[PDB]
Protein backbone atom coordinates (compact mmCIF):
# COMPACT_ATOMS: atom_id res chain seq x y z
CA UNK A 1 0.00 0.00 0.00
CA UNK A 2 0.95 3.88 0.55
CA UNK A 3 2.36 3.88 3.49
CA UNK A 4 2.34 0.58 5.47
CA UNK A 5 3.84 1.39 9.04
CA UNK A 6 1.33 4.19 9.31
CA UNK A 7 -2.07 2.65 8.98
CA UNK A 8 -4.39 4.37 11.93
CA UNK A 9 -8.10 4.31 11.35
CA UNK A 10 -9.92 7.26 13.77
CA UNK A 11 -12.96 5.68 15.03
CA UNK A 12 -14.93 8.13 15.15
CA UNK A 13 -14.52 8.59 11.53
CA UNK A 14 -16.77 5.99 10.47
CA UNK A 15 -19.75 7.22 12.75
CA UNK A 16 -19.02 10.39 12.30
CA UNK A 17 -21.74 11.99 10.25
CA UNK A 18 -24.15 10.64 12.86
CA UNK A 19 -22.66 12.64 15.86
CA UNK A 20 -21.90 15.77 13.06
CA UNK A 21 -25.68 15.86 12.98
CA UNK A 22 -26.33 16.04 16.63
CA UNK A 23 -23.76 18.71 16.36
CA UNK A 24 -25.86 21.01 13.61
CA UNK A 25 -28.84 20.04 15.93
CA UNK A 26 -27.51 22.06 18.83
CA UNK A 27 -27.38 25.38 16.44
CA UNK A 28 -23.32 25.67 15.76
CA UNK A 29 -21.87 29.22 15.70
CA UNK A 30 -19.27 29.71 13.41
CA UNK A 31 -18.97 26.27 13.29
CA UNK A 32 -18.66 25.01 17.30
CA UNK A 33 -21.05 24.53 19.98
CA UNK A 34 -20.50 26.32 23.44
CA UNK A 35 -20.92 24.56 26.57
CA UNK A 36 -24.36 25.43 27.31
CA UNK A 37 -25.19 23.62 23.65
CA UNK A 38 -23.01 20.45 24.79
CA UNK A 39 -24.23 20.75 28.15
CA UNK A 40 -28.12 20.63 27.88
CA UNK A 41 -26.83 17.25 24.69
CA UNK A 42 -25.09 15.40 27.78
CA UNK A 43 -27.85 16.34 30.31
CA UNK A 44 -30.72 14.96 28.67
CA UNK A 45 -28.03 11.95 27.54
CA UNK A 46 -28.68 10.57 31.38
CA UNK A 47 -25.21 10.19 32.08
CA UNK A 48 -23.51 11.35 35.63
CA UNK A 49 -21.82 14.97 35.77
CA UNK A 50 -18.77 13.64 36.78
CA UNK A 51 -18.57 11.55 33.53
CA UNK A 52 -19.87 14.60 31.15
CA UNK A 53 -17.36 16.42 32.87
CA UNK A 54 -14.83 13.86 31.90
CA UNK A 55 -15.86 13.45 28.24
CA UNK A 56 -15.61 17.49 28.01
CA UNK A 57 -12.01 16.99 29.37
CA UNK A 58 -11.43 14.66 26.08
CA UNK A 59 -13.22 16.22 23.66
CA UNK A 60 -11.66 19.47 23.45
CA UNK A 61 -8.20 18.58 22.43
CA UNK A 62 -8.20 21.89 20.90
CA UNK A 63 -8.56 23.69 24.23
CA UNK A 64 -10.63 26.40 22.81
CA UNK A 65 -13.42 26.14 25.45
CA UNK A 66 -15.73 25.76 22.20
CA UNK A 67 -16.62 21.89 20.63
CA UNK A 68 -15.56 22.14 16.75
CA UNK A 69 -17.70 19.23 14.59
CA UNK A 70 -14.11 16.92 15.75
CA UNK A 71 -14.57 17.41 19.12
CA UNK A 72 -17.73 16.96 19.71
CA UNK A 73 -17.94 13.75 17.53
CA UNK A 74 -15.50 12.45 19.70
CA UNK A 75 -17.70 13.66 22.70
CA UNK A 76 -20.57 11.66 21.07
CA UNK A 77 -18.62 8.54 20.42
CA UNK A 78 -17.51 8.34 24.37
CA UNK A 79 -21.32 9.02 25.33
CA UNK A 80 -22.50 6.52 23.07
CA UNK A 81 -20.03 3.95 24.18
CA UNK A 82 -21.47 4.84 27.62
CA UNK A 83 -25.01 4.03 26.28
CA UNK A 84 -24.14 0.81 24.67
CA UNK A 85 -22.65 -0.11 27.79
CA UNK A 86 -19.08 0.47 27.97
CA UNK A 87 -16.81 2.70 29.63
CA UNK A 88 -14.20 5.28 28.28
CA UNK A 89 -10.69 5.32 29.25
CA UNK A 90 -10.83 8.32 30.53
CA UNK A 91 -7.40 9.22 28.39
CA UNK A 92 -6.67 9.90 24.80
CA UNK A 93 -5.11 7.18 23.02
CA UNK A 94 -3.80 7.60 19.52
CA UNK A 95 -6.85 5.91 17.81
CA UNK A 96 -9.42 8.50 19.79
CA UNK A 97 -7.41 11.91 19.53
CA UNK A 98 -8.03 14.27 16.41
CA UNK A 99 -4.98 14.06 14.42
CA UNK A 100 -6.67 17.52 13.79
CA UNK A 101 -4.67 18.83 16.97
CA UNK A 102 -1.19 17.16 16.24
CA UNK A 103 1.19 19.96 15.63
CA UNK A 104 5.08 19.19 14.87
CA UNK A 105 7.59 21.52 14.33
CA UNK B 1 -3.52 23.20 43.62
CA UNK B 2 -6.76 24.59 41.99
CA UNK B 3 -6.01 25.42 38.22
CA UNK B 4 -8.28 27.25 36.11
CA UNK B 5 -10.99 24.86 35.13
CA UNK B 6 -12.43 25.22 31.94
CA UNK B 7 -15.16 22.59 32.43
CA UNK B 8 -18.44 24.28 31.94
CA UNK B 9 -19.60 20.67 33.74
CA UNK B 10 -18.18 20.99 36.99
CA UNK B 11 -17.48 25.25 37.43
CA UNK B 12 -16.03 25.11 41.04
Amino acid sequence: GPLGSDDVEWVVGKDKPTYDEIFYTLSPVNGKITGANAKKEMVKSKLPNTVLGKIWKLADVDKDGLLDDEEFALANHLIKVKLEGHELPADLPPHLVPPSKRRHE
Amino acid sequence: FNYESTNPFTAK
